[PDB]
Order: structure tokens, then C-alpha cells, then sequence
DNA sequence: GGAGGCCAAGATCTCAATTTCGTACAAGAAATCCTTTG
DNA sequence: CCCTTCGGGAGGTGCATCCCGGTCTCGCTTGGCCTCC
């Protein structure tokens, strides 16, 4: 129970962002921070910290946390870049001073890293490359700042693996009309069918964190979503 | 359980370079750039990740010891299990895909698993990238030329017997025809590129099956060298690094880690500042940093970061300030209830 | 302070000997030999005694020790609130508490706090003056050397000029080229125990300049006597001990903060007068939700570069016309605050009567004429950086200017030698740091000195919770809203926070890339 | 097996340069700027790598012995995988990643290779850039310009006879007048590369194209000289290079370095000394360095490393201290197991 | 005789080409100035 | 207790190089073949 503010936040994105098919709602992103923040990884806890954090729809079910939306300026646009992980296994990890391979005839059996269960995982994902990422929510901008500028949380698939949009300079501004859930009946977020907001269809909670809870039929927006800077700095 | 935020500043002490596959192109060796080329790049945090987490596994090698034998206890699923998280033998603990604090067992028994994730296990440590903070701080390092060593220095000469000069001679022969040949054939090359720009369809397909015909022409032409596959006298594409004494933003986060955790992760930190290497080319002594790290954590309840101490990696030594950063590591020296064979 | 002080029973001399053809200020002087009080107290709330009591002949002495002085600050030192200048406090710099009394007893409220830690490079001077040197050996006097002596004292005073302290790279050149001609003759003094008096003499030196500061040339206040400046590299923790002796000292000013964030804005100070963690009680930042209206005017990216060539600070002709064209789009009182007092020169040389009065201040004059000048008559008031805590008030508390223009933001000029001395210094603690390194550190150090002086710049409008200023910049640097990647990202902070709304709604006298791109 | 970080200072007794093909470009010769074209220059850590390459090859050639005819056993092969890490036969035993102790057999008996590496195996040795100290060590050595020798002694003319003397006639005549055809199409050629910046790329191509055939156009003028095909008269182009005096941090590091590879490095920075040339333009005599090192070693788990003792080469001798640098040295050289053959 | 390891072989094909921070500032005092002058 | 000078004048030209030589890889699974147990 605190005064909410509609606010825009517009940060500076640092690298690749990696979209697991729904656009990451910054519901989800001030989840991992309050997670981090309460040294509690219980949905519960954490969700009752959000919503003295962000505005909270009851009939609705979810936060006002309006989905990424890529801020790209006359200078950057939208890029494709691959968020690229391999295994690499030196040869300090191939080495007999960290394990005891099995030997025959006093020759260790070298590691098959061309595949199989012991393999050189070249993971690549695809990722978006904007030089801003911006969400809209209804929220306390205070709390919202502090997390933002020293959780360890970023936009995108795997910021605590693989460090994926990692972002700075993190900017708050005052809007005008909240433009967290709905935009002119276009959902801005992750939000049930019969809300009668259009855009596409999906399954997923709709509460954070999304990779908990049954998963129930939604309508989110495009998962990679672009808008001029100057238009997202209007407010 | 305690988040532990280590935002800090990465020096760079020599120049610090990274080979991306998506970042590497023809051109030569970028940086992850996050755009176009006029952009700021960006040290992986997955390369700083397993940076520290081959640091943090040989801590734990060097805690458990050797054998009687003088062996690592440690075979290859289990040194699978612990450098990258990969279960080889399918022998592992699939816990439920809905419930978060699965593991505690896991985590309590192997601090590493719990520190780094394994698969199926979130990992609690979260290693952000190292981002400039200036927009000049990255250069074309490297480079040169590999110099044929008795082209350069006559008196190597003087210990070449007169068949290896005459070896000698030939490669250099072999080569230099062999640039020759090379050179007009990717000239060719170069002109159906050119007219792989203004072409349609039809004659795109008829002039693509030809580049790589070309290519396996070059190919056939340096194995035809006697002596030498590959040209000596090469000129080193330069790699992309960042300038000597570039601050680098970084911004790690071990996450509601008990103070063992953290002090496998403290330990980890230490002994990488024996070897503070980020990120390859070695040979030219890249990658070598010093780091000053302000361990936060935050409030009870209350949303503000709290100091707990300073984590300084320098040449001249290993910095631990704050007394709690000494009762992790000591915990972490503590409890040696720890079960990584399992 | 001390000789601020209204003067002694010489006054009495003053009361009789009425040579001075006024005729009215008899009685004045009368009522003044019977109030023994402070200038302020009594001739400032008097009717300022113009045209008589002339405060220059009444100034206590310099060398005045009456015992008079040190009643008065008995008299005074029973208190709870005391207000004086910045100066006094920083006196104990060496004096041992000669001024001053009990520390643990009292609390310290530093207001304008930005303006003290600024000052405190002033304070930040021992001066090297050759003529006192010369005085100083006249038996051990290599009179064949004393030309080499006259002549880097000539060089001074045409580097100088009449300055009392300049840093330009003539100043460090010139420093460490009469110390090398000094050590030259070093090895002129006959007498060894003189000659090695006068080697260490010039050691020292040496290494109070090159070890931590600024080098510079002086010209004493008094006397115009060459100098060679050098700055005191311990001495500025020192202050922070000076501080914490008191019970509780607050450090309270307009413009501390160089950002909105008080735990990353504030480490100029925490560095600056070396306060640790054990200092650091709290850092807050509090500003008033809405006081006073604020319209914003930018130079875009596309505006012209202010330096064809800043190295030999050469103003472009193209952004000169095209601030002279802006200010002379003015249609009401304004206050242009340049930064140098050549671009002063220039903008007055290049702008004409524009239906509005100029105003201008000359290089050293005191921004009180100026200001007193401008005030009857409003209009453009051009004034240099010598102006740092001072607004030109309307003369009964209104606004008398509707514009604030900053023609280009006031950067700090490279510092070769400073980041030479903070690198040798780091070199000698062990620190292994590149020499690009300590530039950029001493680059950002600069620029967040830069936004901290132009947050005073900003300041000198809104003085009144009913003032409304339309801010002009026309600084091309200057980030224009749109573009939130830029450089200086961190002038941003100029801005109030109040007014970003102000901010991101702005009139871009230039933008770049003013177009409807499609990719959207 | 310790890891031995030199680090240390070189101070330039004469002017250090390096030409590297990335730095340098028509514009003129330049030193690699780290960062920008704005930034400081490095002497790269690859041509202090080389040289010292090069030092411990020809310490590994003469601890190996030459032949009673000054001729060392090894063949050309044995030569070009030592010094730069480069196999012209092809018989090198590639490592198939995955090896456990990859090379280890090899790194024991070839301490060289251990050190500087090979293809397929790392190198423990990481020589890093030279980075300078302070705001201006370097600038524009070298240049000059080559003059007639007859023309600024006429002494030197008693030594031709007539037909000489007639040559020279025709030698200055034809430089004069090639030169003014040079310089006039030259001049066509600037204007051009000045109407190069037009933002209509595809005519670009075309003004590139021009540009070519000028430059052909010059080299058959060039080509159409009896007497000399280029200019005698012409002044030197200036290379840039690291003042004399100039202090230049540098930082090396052997990581998990045995006694037998570190000594084998400490005698290639001995041997090194007696030439201590890093660079070019050594007809200048460029190059020559006074270089003194500190040795460090860092325990992993160490909070702090221990100075094992200090290398210091200077014209007036190596100075060696510290008993542990003595005692790498000594192991170096009693050691009769290394077989650097293949 | 089964059971680990090392090597070779397996279909044709994906598109993209990069350019260099910031410029000039200086208030009221214990001071040492001083020491006068003598 | 004097009284500090005049101005002359300020380059002409050369010549601006040649050439190397731009790497391997590998991100998977399976069976055939080799020696090992």
C-alpha cells in the first residue's frame, strides 16, 4: 500500500537481449530483484513485496508492468545477435589435476568433446540488439530505481547465466496515462483472453514468475516490439 | 541466506580480448559489440562466469586434495558435474520443475553445484559483463607479422646444414609461388563476389557453385606445397581488446547464498588472483586484470544496500576488507561436510 | 574577519581634522566613534554612509594587533549561532587554533559547502615568491645568478599577468623551467652549508609540486610580488580532520550533489577531503518538489562547435554568430553566464545593441559593480566564471531576468601536469595504473567539477519560488534529450530533477536527425 | 609448478620502434595507438614476444651444441617449431582436444615449446605490451632524406671517370624530369583522393578505379628510367617511435611454470641482454633496451605473492638476485632430459 | 570374446563488411607580513 | 637633475621507394578396427 505513479523507465541496453518467446514483462525483472533483495525465493513473500512495489490488477491478475519494448534511436536500430555460449574445457580442466580419467595401457582416455553426453555445448540463441530497452508500469519509482541500478537483474532470458542485457543508466520519467496493461485495447503485457485486449495468443502464468504455476491461455504482444526514442521520451 | 552484490571496477593490466563466434567475422576479430560496429563492446560475462568457476573448482580440487594414490578423487562425470554442469552418466537429481528451493541437500553437500548452477539446478552465482566506462577504451591489439626467422637474423644461418638450406630455399620457393597462385585466384574470387551483387537467381546459383570451387582449388594449391602447407611469412590479423588500464563496469551477485557459499566464492576470487586471466590470445599476456569489488548486500526488509566489504584483486596482492568477508571464507574453510562426489 | 572590523580611537582622529569637504558627515562620525561594532552591524544598517565614512580608511590594519580585535571575539564567542566567512574557518588550516577555541564544544555548519571545497584550492597554495628568496641569501648571493633570478621573475609576471594564481601550461613550463635555472644556481652559492640549505630549499619545493597538485604562477595581492605556486598534497585530509574535531559537522550546499543519487553523486567530497567510511554518517540529497518554473532552450547536436580549435582557444565563427544572432533574439532582461572572460570579450566584440543594455564584466573587476550598474538598468549581463555564488537580484526581490543563457558549458581545461603528478604518485604507492588511466580518472574528476559549476550556474536563476527562468544553453555538447547515449550524459544532472519533465520537453535550437524515421 | 609474473620496467636507451601493418597506412608511419589514433602507443607485446622466441631458440641451439662445424642438430622443422611455433613438415603431433595432460610428455622434454607454445598447445609465457609512462615518450624519429653523394662532396667526383661522370649526368636529368611527371600525376591522383570523400559511393568505386591506374600510370613512368628506377633524392619518411628514456611498464607471466621451463626463460632474457634490441629501424639503432623485472610468485589460495628476486639487464651486465632465480637457472641447465627433436 | 577408445565418414550451403574527450577558472584573512621607519 | 635614435631587409630548390603474405577448428553419431581386460 504506497502511492503509485504511472512511470516509463528507459534504460541503456549493454548487450543482446534474449527473448524466451514472450517479451520479458518488468513484473518478472522486479521479481528477480526483490528475490534477490529478500533473501527468499518463495513466490509468495516475494509477490506481496511487488505489489507494495507496483500496482497490482486484481480483476485483471496482473502488475501494471508493461512488456520490453525496444527504444531505438536514428543512430542504432534493432539488431540480430546470437547470445553465444560454448563449454570450454581448457586444458587445465583436461588435466589430470582436477579428475582421474579412466587409463589403459597408461594413456588417459581423452574426452570425447566432438559429442555424446560429454560434448562441447554450443548453445546460441538468438537475441535482440537495441541500444534501449523501455517498460512502462504503475509503480513506486524510488524502489524501482534502487533495484534496478543494484539488483543483479537484466532484460532477457538468462541475465544471472549468461549475462544478457545487461543494462545501465537506468532513467525514470513520469507519464501521463498508464500505459502499462492496455494501449488504445492493444495489450502492452502478458494479460488472460477474456480481457478482450488482442495482439497474440500464448500460454503462460500471468503472474511472475513465469516459469511457475499452471500455465493458462494469455494475449502478450509482439515478443520484439520497437519504438523511436524520442517518441518514448515524449511520455 | 544473504544476496551478496560485488559491483565494482576491472583494470585492465594488459589488454583484454575475447573470440565470439557471432562478434568474429570475416572482416577480423570484433569485440561483442551489442550493435553495429560504432558501438561500445562488451566483455562476456559468460567468459568472467567460467573464468570463476574453473577458479572456484580447482579451490575445491585443492580442499578435497589427492588421493592416497596422489589422484583427484573427482572422475569424469563428477568433474564434468562441477566445471560445466553437464550430468555425462544421466545419473543426477531431477528435481521437480516447479518447486524453486529444490536442491537444499544438493546445495548444502557441493557449494560449487549451488554457487554455479548444474542442469536442472539454478545457479545462485550471477557474473554480469565487464562494461567500459569511457567511449575510447578498445583497440586493434596484437597484429604483426610472422617473420620468416632466417630472413630476419643471418647468423641462424650459421647453424643450417647445406641440405636444410637448401630445404630452407625451397620452402621459400613453394611459397612464394604458392602466394602467387593463391593471390590471382582469389582475385577471381573477388570478381564473382563483385558480380554476385548485380546477379539474379539463375545466374546467382550457377556463380556460387563456382566460388567454392575456387576455394577448393586454393585448397588443393597449398597442399600441392612439398614443404610447407601454409605460408610462413603471414601477417596476424590484430585482435579487438580492451586498452591497457581500461575500468571496466562489473557487476557480479552471488544470490540468498549461505556464508559458506560465499566464502567458496571469496576463495574462488583469491586464488583466480594468482592467475587473473580473462579471455585468450595469452601468448600476449592478455587478460590480465586487477579488481576492486564493493561486496554490498541489502537491508532486512529494507530496500538499501549495506557495505559489507571490499574485495580488491592487485598484482601486489589479495585486499579482503569487512570482518564478514573474513567469516564466509573461514565458514567456507569450515564445514568440511561437503560431498562433491555426489 | 579580523580587519573587516570597524577601526580604533584613530577614529577619534577621524572626528575632529575635517578636511574632508562633505560637511554632513560630522555628526555621522560622531554617532560612529561611539558604536565601537562591526561594519555590517553598524555602517551597512545605518544607511551605508555614502559619499563619507570612507570604509577603506576604517579597516582596522593589516598589521593591526590592538588586543581590541581579540575582545571583540571574546564577546562574540559566547554564542550558539555564529555566521562568518568560509576564510576564518579555513585560518586554522595552520593556524593551532590561535582564532578559535574549543572544538568538541561546537558544532561546524559549512553552507555552500561546493563553494568551500572549491575555495579550498586557493587555500591549496604555498607560494615560492623568488623576490624573498633573493632577500633571503644576500650574503650567500651568487650575484652573477640573481639575472637568471630577475629574469624568471620577469617571466612570472608576464605568464601571471595579474593574476594571483594561473595553472596554464606557460604556468607548470615556467615553474619547472626557473627551478631547473635554480638548481643551476645551486651550484653558484660558495658557502656549503648555504649551498646545501639552498638545495634542500629548492627539494622541497620540487617535490611539494611535482609529488601531488597544481603548479602555477602567483602574483601576491599585496605588493605584486612574483610567485611560483605549488599545492600542499596532505594538507587535504587535513581539512576532513579539521571537520571531524568538531562534535558534528554538516557540510550543506546547493550544489554538492553532481548527481540525482546521493550514495554515487557525493564521492567528490569523500574523496576530495579524504573522509572514509568512518565519515560517510549520511548522504542525502533533498530538493523542493516544485519551486519557481523552468523553460529549457538547447543548442541540438547540429549547433556549431563552440572551439574551431581548443588547444589554442579559438572560438568557432560559426557558434560565436550564432550565439550573437540568439542574444540578440532576446526580448527581455537576461543574464548570459560565459565561462572564460575571452569569450566575454568576444561575444561583446561580435554582439551590438540589440534594444537591450550590455553589460559586462572586466577581467578582475568585482561582479559588485557590475551587478549594482546592471541592476538600476536591466538587461544583458554578460558575466565570466568569476561569478560562482552570486545572482543579480532585482533590488526589492524580484526576478530581473525572464533568460539564464550559459553560451557553452564550462569545461575544465586538460590538466597535462595533474594527472602527471596524481600518476607519479600512484607509480610511488605501488599502483599499477597506465598514464591514459589517470586521465581518465582526471578527465571524469573534471567533469563532474564542470557539472558541479554549472549546477551553480543554473542556480543563479529560480532564487525566488515565484521566479521563472527560461534557461538557454547553447553549448552543441550539451545532451539533448532524445539522445541519452551521448557523452556528457551526466550534464543531464544541470537540470533540476523537478524540472526533467522541463527537460525532455525542450525547444532544440539545432536538433540532428530531425526526421520521421519509418523503421519505428 | 609456479606461476612467475615479471613485473618490471623498460627504459629505452635508444629509440623504440615497430612497424606493424595495422597501425601504419598511408597517412605515415605510426606506432600502435592502444585505444584511438589519439591514444597512447604500446610496443606490442608480439614483437618483445618474438624477440624473446628468438633469444630462447638460439639458448636452446647453443645448450644443444653445434656440430664441430658450427652447425646445430636440429633440421629446419626443429628450427620453425621452436622459434615460432610453426611446423612445415606437418608430422607435429596435433592434440586432439580432449587430451588429458595435452603435451605433457612434450612440454617435459621440450621446455621450450612448454614456454612459448605451439599450435594446438598453449603457451605457458604470456609477454605483454609495453605500455609508456607519462604524457609524451614518443615521436617522429628517423627522417632525414636521402642525398646525391656527389652532390654534397665534390671530392667524391675525383673517383669517376668521364663515362661515370656522364651517367651521373643522365641519372640527375632523368630523376628531374620523372619526378615532375610523378609529381604532376601525383597531384591528379590528390585532387582525386580529395573528390573521394563524395557521398556517391558508387562513383567512389569508379574514382578508386581511376585512382589504380594512376598508380599503374606512375609505375610505368618509374619503369621508363634507364638510369635509375627510383628516386636517389628523397626525403626519409619519419617513423614514430618511444623516445630515448623513455619508461615503459611491461608485464610478463609463466603460468604453472617448472623450474626446468622458468630457467630456460631466465637464461632467453640473458642471452637477450647481449643484444637487447625489441623493434626496427635497427640500422638506427633502434631497439636497445635497459629492462629490470621483478619475479612474483602467488601461491594459489595465497592472499599476497612472494618476490622470488629481480631480473635487471642493463649495458654494464645481468643482475640476477634472489637465491630462487639462481637456483630456476641452475635447474635449467642440469637438466639432460629435454629432447627438442620430433 | 566381449568391451572400451580412435579414427573416418556421412547431404549440400549459409551472407554483413565498419573513420580520432575538455580550453582558462580564482575572495576575505593571522597574517608572518614585517617591517618599515630607524 | 637631464634623457633612451633612426630602418633595413626576411631565399631561391630538391625529391617523397621497392614487397611480402593473410592458418589450421569445431562444436554429432555411428560402426570398423585396435588393442585391453
Amino acid at each position: 500500500m504506497l502511492n503509485f505513479k504511472p512511470y516509463r523507465v528507459i534504460m541503456s541496453s549493454l548487450t543482446p537481449v534474449v527473448i524466451s518467446g514472450i517479451a520479458p514483462s518488468l513484473d518478472g525483472i522486479l521479481y528477480e530483484a526483490l528475490s534477490q533483495a529478500i533473501p527468499s525465493n518463495e513466490p509468495g513473500v516475494v509477490l506481496a513485496r511487488l505489489k507494495e512495489i507496483l500496482l497490482f490488477n486484481d480483476e485483471l491478475g496482473v502488475f501494471h508492468a508493461s512488456s520490453l519494448r525496444f527504444g531505438i534511436t536514428p543512430e542504432q536500430g534493432i539488431g540480430a545477435t546470437t547470445s553465444m555460449r560454448c563449454d570450454y574445457l581448457s586444458p587445465e580442466k583436461l588435466s589430470t589435476a582436477m579428475f582421474s580419467p579412466r587409463t589403459r595401457r597408461g594413456l588417459f582416455t581423452r574426452v570425447l568433446l566432438t559429442g555424446g553426453p560429454t560434448k562441447r555445448r554450443m548453445t546460441t540463441r538468438p537475441a535482440y540488439s537495441a541500444p534501449y530497452l523501455t517498460f512502462d508500469f504503475v509503480g513506486s519509482s524510488e524502489a524501482v530505481e534502487i533495484l534496478l541500478n543494484h539488483a543483479h537483474v537484466g532484460v532477457g532470458y538468462d541475465y544471472f547465466s549468461a549475462a544478457n542485457g545487461e543494462f545501465n543508466n537506468v532513467t525514470i520519467l513520469p507519464l501521463d496515462i498508464d500505459t502499462s496493461i492496455s494501449n488504445e485495447g492493444m495489450a502492452l503485457r502478458p494479460v488472460p483472453v477474456n480481457s478482450g485486449l488482442n495482439g497474440i495468443k500464448g500460454v503462460s502464468p500471468l503472474i511472475p514468475p513465469y516459469f511457475v504455476g499452471e500455465k493458462l491461455n494469455i494475449v502478450h504482444p509482439a515478443p520484439v516490439r520497437t519504438q523511436l526514442i524520442s517518441s518514448l521520451l515524449r511520455g | 541466506m544473504r544476496t551478496l552484490n560485488f559491483n565494482g571496477k576491472i583494470s585492465t593490466l594488459e589488454p583484454l580480448t575475447v573470440t565470439v563466434k557471432n562478434a568474429v567475422s570475416t572482416s577480423g576479430h570484433r569485440l561483442p559489440r551489442n550493435g553495429g560496429f560504432n558501438a561500445a563492446p562488451y566483455f562476456p560475462g559468460t567468459s568472467i562466469r567460467g573464468t570463476l568457476r574453473h577458479a572456484a573448482h580447482k579451490v575445491i580440487v585443492d580442499r578435497v586434495g589427492l588421493n592416497a594414490d596422489g589422484k583427484s578423487p573427482f572422475d569424469l562425470a563428477e568433474h564434468f558435474m562441477l566445471a560445466q554442469g553437464v550430468d555425462i552418466n544421466g545419473e543426477a537429481e531431477t528435481f521437480a520443475p516447479g518447486e524453486i528451493n529444490a536442491g537444499a541437500e544438493l546445495r548444502s553437500k557441493n557449494p560449487l553445484i549451488s554457487l554455479f548452477g548444474r542442469w536442472g539446478l539454478s545457479g545462485k552465482v550471477g557474473i554480469g559483463n565487464a562494461i567500459p566506462d569511457g567511449d575510447n577504451q578498445w583497440g586493434m591489439f596484437g597484429g604483426g607479422a610472422r617473420s620468416i626467422m632466417f630472413q630476419r637474423d643471418e647468423s641462424l644461418m650459421e647453424f643450417l646444414e647445406t641440405d636444410q638450406v637448401d630445404r630452407l630455399e625451397r620452402l621459400l620457393e613453394e611459397q612464394a609461388e604458392a602466394s602467387v597462385d593463391i593471390s590471382q585466384i582469389k582475385t577471381e574470387q573477388d570478381a564473382l563476389k563483385k558480380a554476385m551483387k548485380s546477379a539474379d537467381k539463375d545466374t546467382k546459383a550457377e556463380l556460387q557453385i563456382k566460388v567454392r570451387e575456387l576455394d577448393e582449388k586454393i585448397q588443393a594449391r597449398k597442399d600441392q606445397k612439398q614443404e610447407s602447407r601454409e605460408s610462413i611469412r603471414r601477417p596476424i590479423d590484430p585482435y579487438e581488446a580492451f586498452i591497457t588500464g581500461a575500468e571496466l563496469s562489473h557487476r557480479m551477485s552471488i544470490k540468498n547464498a549461505t556464508d559458506e557459499e560465499a566464502g567458496l566464492f571469496i576463495s574462488a576470487l583469491i586464488r583466480f588472483a594468482a592467475e587473473p586471466r580473462f579471455g585468450g590470445h595469452a601468448n600476449h599476456n592478455c587478460g590480465l586484470v586487477e579488481a576492486h569489488w564493493t561486496v554490498t548486500t541489502w537491508k532486512p526488509g529494507e530496500l538499501v544496500p549495506v557495505t559489507l566489504g571490499e574485495i580488491v584483486i592487485t598484482p601486489n596482492g589479495v585486499e579482503i576488507t569487512g570482518d564478514e568477508l573474513f567469516a564466509m571464507v573461514k565458514a567456507f574453510n569450515e564445514n568440511q561436510s561437503f560431498d562433491f562426489t555426489a | 574577519g579580523k580587519a573587516n572590523y570597524v577601526s580604533l580611537e584613530k577614529v577619534r582622529g577621524l572626528l575632529l581634522m575635517d578636511e574632508f569637504t562633505d560637511l554632513d558627515t560630522v555628526k555621522v562620525l560622531e554617532k560612529l566613534a561611539n558604536w565601537s561594532k562591526p561594519l555590517v552591524e553598524f555602517e551597512e544598517e545605518y544607511g551605508e554612509l555614502p559619499a563619507q565614512i570612507t570604509p577603506e580608511m576604517v579597516t582596522y590594519s593589516i598589521w593591526d594587533d590592538i588586543q581590541d580585535i581579540d575582545d571583540i571575539r571574546l564577546n562574540a564567542l559566547s554564542a550558539n549561532f555564529i555566521v562568518t566567512t568560509h576564510a576564518m574557518v579555513m585560518v586554522d588550516c595552520m593556524c593551532n587554533h590561535r582564532i578559535l577555541g574549543d572544538k568538541e564544544n561546537m558544532y561546524l555548519i559549512i553552507d555552500e559547502a561546493d563553494i568551500f571545497v572549491d575555495m579550498l584550492e586557493v587555500w591549496k597554495q604555498r607560494r615560492f615568491n623568488l623576490r624573498e628568496l633573493t632577500s633571503a641569501f644576500n650574503e650567500h648571493i651568487p650575484r652573477n645568478g640573481v639575472h637568471v633570478i630577475d629574469q624568471l621573475m620577469n617571466d612570472v609576471t608576464s605568464i601571471a599577468g595579474d593574476l594571483h594564481f594561473c595553472s596554464t601550461p606557460a604556468a607548470v613550463a615556467l615553474f619547472d623551467n626557473s627551478f631547473n635555472a635554480l638548481s643551476k644556481v645551486g651550484r653558484e652559492i660558495k658557502n656549503e652549508a648555504a649551498r646545501k640549505a639552498f638545495f634542500d630549499c629548492i627539494y622541497s619545493w620540487e617535490m611539494l609540486g611535482l609529488s601531488g597538485g597544481q603548479k602555477g604562477v602567483g602574483v601576491s595581492n599585496k605588493r605584486r610580488e612574483p610567485a611560483l605556486i605549488a599545492v600542499n598534497p596532505f594538507i587535504g585530509m587535513n581539512v576532513g580532520r579539521y571537520c571531524t574535531q568538531w562534535r558534528s559537522a554538516l557540510l550543506t550546499s546547493a550544489t554538492l550533489s553532481i548527481t540525482s543519487t546521493p550514495e554515487t553523486g557525493m564521492e567528490w567530497l569523500c574523496k576530495a577531503l579524504g573522509l572514509t567510511s568512518d565519515t560517510i554518517s549520511i548522504r542525502k540529497i533533498f530538493s523542493p518538489d516544485v519551486y519557481g518554473s523552468m523553460k529549457l532552450t538547447i543548442a541540438g547536436a547540429d549547433f556549431p562547435k563552440v572551439f574551431n580549435d581548443p588547444k589554442e582557444q579559438i572560438f568557432s565563427g560559426q557558434w560565436l554568430k550564432a550565439v550573437v544572432e540568439q542574444l540578440s533574439c532576446i526580448q527581455g532582461p537576461a543574464l548570459v553566464l560565459t565561462a572564460s572572460h575571452y569569450e566575454t570579450r568576444m561575444i561583446a566584440n561580435q554582439l551590438g545593441e540589440v534594444s537591450q543594455p550590455v553589460y559586462i564584466q572586466k577581467a578582475g573587476q568585482a561582479l559588485s559593480e557590475i551587478i549594482k550598474q546592471y541592476q538600476e538598468k536591466p538587461g544583458i549581463l554578460i558575466s565570466a566564471g568569476a561569478s560562482v555564488g552570486v545572482s543579480p537580484r532585482g533590488e526589492n526581490g524580484e526576478q530581473i531576468f525572464q533568460d539564464l543563457i550559459i553560451t557553452r558549458i564550462p569545461f575544465l581545461p586538460p590538466d597535462r601536469m595533474k594527472a602527471e603528478s596524481l600518476y607519479g604518485y600512484l607509480k610511488e604507492r605501488g599502483y599499477s595504473r597506465t598514464f591514459e588511466a589517470v586521465n581518465r580518472n582526471i578527465y571524469l574528476e573534471n567533469l563532474r567539477k564542470v557539472i558541479r559549476k554549472a549546477k551553480q550556474s543554473v542556480g543563479r536563476g529560480i532564487r525566488s519560488e515565484n521566479d521563472t527562468v527560461r534557461i538557454i544553453i547553447l553549448d552543441p555538447r550539451f545532451p539533448e534529450p532524445t539522445d541519452l547515449s551521448s557523452k556528457h550524459r551526466s550534464l543531464e544532472h544541470i537540470i533540476p530533477v523537478r524540472f526533467r519533465r522541463e527537460y525532455r520537453s525542450c525547444e532544440i535550437l539545432s536538433p540532428a536527425y530531425f526526421e520521421e524515421d519509418i523503421q519505428c
